[PDB]
């Protein structure tokens, strides 16, 4: 198990971990996390207490480097930093650890809650999504957006998520416009998956990083990114039946962990209803249509 | 965006642009088989595209071959459409090709849309003005190239035969929409007041007879008159 010790907590903060999240008040002992699940990427992020503006935080992976939290009051956030020294690492860890300033990681051992979420998800795709290419960690924001956001604007401090548009010639081959618009299954399978992707894992991998940036960050270029690439395969006649299969489980675990109380900011009405009820793929997302039936019938 | 009363004189502008109808696209009686099912029959149809500036309508024909065999014609009559327009427009020289095209029917615009993706530059609209171009098969000479057509075809005809000479295409446009809108409420009586008196004609050239100003005005009035009426029997008032 992993450590990311803070050097201190200068500022009051909602210091979230994965799906996990506390408080700390001003200038409370609070030296990190620790039992860190390792094998899994994280994501450490913040909300202060005196402005709930900017909720930020940090992907990063513990198998990639020794990683600790540092105020900044130049800058005003809690920074991540990669700590070179090994041994100055441990050191400072321990000592924390003796003298118990750590909050424990909760994970219950019935629950594979964060590994369905991130199932897909390599920090190695999250570097190329969030170009800071000195930082073994990737910082995201609320209000990052998104490259085909300032396409309709600082470049550096993007997202570059992979642009879907139905309406590009990228999606619409000459001459099969009708086939191609009311079937995506060419811009699925030949664009994306065979062309872009690579693969379904990949495809799976930036749609869950989508999902949980919009989720912790509420930041809305990914809530639409995490949006069209559902849509691109519910609007496909032609999905390999274990994409299928996969997305019924991705989708529903989303669900499951999505905050009731956000429902109406992070779920797209029209996208959902499509999904689950008008799409070529309306009978085959039997645990989402469930879970989305029961918890949030209103969408629907 | 969309086209509506306040931007109307935008239409006359030096901006070419065309309107795209296609309500007669696919068209179709319906009638019961000897199992007492119903079937429905297609029927010849067109496209009616037009610059309303110039009157030029681009008529083009649509065979009923080119169901044959096809599923969800309705739809698939948006698409075939939409790629008639788009054959339309790249057959032109770029000089002449619209800077706008104005759909009738909002269901036009996606299709249209996805046809032009080459032609970003090429703004597709909607219009909240109820135009009457579906009556455009109500007009005897066109009806009947339509209905003769034994292929697919494109026929040109100047919608405003030669009014342009001695009006606006502001009221050329206007005296087109009342013309059709009465053709679309009482077609009967919309041609009876058209053609009632023999010794105006029309011209083998044209589609409308060959009214003098004031008589234009008076058969104007009759059309209003008409409407009024129609909308009077409609309504009960
Ligand atoms: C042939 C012309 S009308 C027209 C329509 C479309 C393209 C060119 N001209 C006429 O009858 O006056």
């Amino acid at each position: 198990m992993n450590t990311v010790p803070f050097t201190s907590a200068p500022i009051e903060v909602t210091i979230g971990i994965d799906q996990y999240s506390f408080n700390v008040k001003e200038n409370q002992p609070f030296h990190g996390i620790k039992d860190i699940p390792i094998g899994h990427v994280h994501v450490i992020h913040f909300q202060h207490a005196d402005n709930s503006s900017m909720r930020y935080g940090y992907w990063f992976d513990c198998r990639m480097g020794n990683f600790y939290i540092q105020y900044d009051p130049k800058d005003g956030l809690y920074k991540m930093m990669e700590e070179r020294d090994g041994a100055k690492f441990e050191n400072i860890v321990h000592n924390f650890k003796e003298r118990q300033m750590m909050v424990s990681y909760p994970k219950i051992d019935e629950d594979d809650t964060w590994y369905n979420l991130t199932e897909f998800v390599q920090m190695d795709k999250i570097r190329k999504i969030v170009r800071k290419d000195e930082n073994q960690f990737s910082y995201v924001d609320s209000s990052m957006t998104t490259v085909q956001e300032n396409e309709l604007s600082d470049p550096a401090h993007s997202l570059n998520y992979t642009v879907i548009n139905f309406k590009s010639r990228e999606a619409i081959r000459p001459g099969h416009e009708m086939e191609d618009f009311l079937d995506k299954s060419y811009y699925l399978n030949t664009v994306m998956l065979q062309g872009i992707f690579k693969n379904s894992s990949n495809y799976f991998g930036e749609l869950q990083f989508a999902f949980l940036n919009a989720m912790f960050f509420g930041n809305y270029g990914s809530s639409l990114q995490w949006h069209a690439m559902i849509e691109l395969i519910c609007s496909s006649a032609t999905v390999p039946k274990h994409m299928l299969d996969k997305l019924d489980e991705i989708l529903y675990y989303q669900i499951k962990t999505l905050p009731e109380q956000y429902s109406d900011i992070l779920l797209n009405e029209r996208v959902w209803n499509i999904c689950l009820y008008s799409s070529f793929q309306k009978n085959s997302l039997h645990n989402t249509e469930k879970i989305m039936e029961n918890k949030y019938p209103e969408l629907l | 965006g969309a086209m509506n009363s306040s931007n109307y004189a935008e239409l006359f502008n030096n901006d070419i642009k065309l309107f795209v109808d296609d309500t007669n696209v696919y068209r179709v009686t319906v009638h019961k088989t000897f199992e007492g099912n119903v079937a429905t029959k297609a029927i010849n149809g067109c496209i009616f595209t037009l610059n309303p500036k110039t009157g030029h309508l681009f008529l083009k024909i649509i065979h009923t071959s080119v169901w044959a065999g096809q599923k969800r014609l309705s739809q698939l009559a948006k698409w075939k459409t939409a790629e008639e327009v788009s054959a339309l427009v790249r057959s032109l020289p770029k000089e002449e090709q619209p800077k706008q095209i104005i759909v009738t029917r909002k269901a036009m615009l996606d299709p249209l849309e996805v046809h032009m993706l080459d032609f970003p530059n090429i703004a597709i609209r909607p219009t909240e003005l109820r135009l009457p171009f579906s009556a455009a098969m109500s007009i005897d000479k066109l009806s009947d190239v339509v209905m003769k057509a034994t292929e697919p075809q494109m026929v040109l005809f100047n919608i405003y035969d030669d009014w342009l000479d001695r009006i606006s295409s502001y009221t050329a446009f206007s005296r087109l929409t009342l013309l059709l809108r009465a053709l679309k409420t009482n077609e009967e009586s919309a041609k009876m007041i058209l053609l009632s008196d023999p010794t105006i004609t029309i011209k083998s050239y044209h589609l409308w007879p060959s009214f003098t100003d004031e008589q234009w005005i008076t058969i104007e009035s009759q059309m209003r008159d008409l409407i009024l009426t129609e909308y009077g029997r409609k309504y009960n008032v």
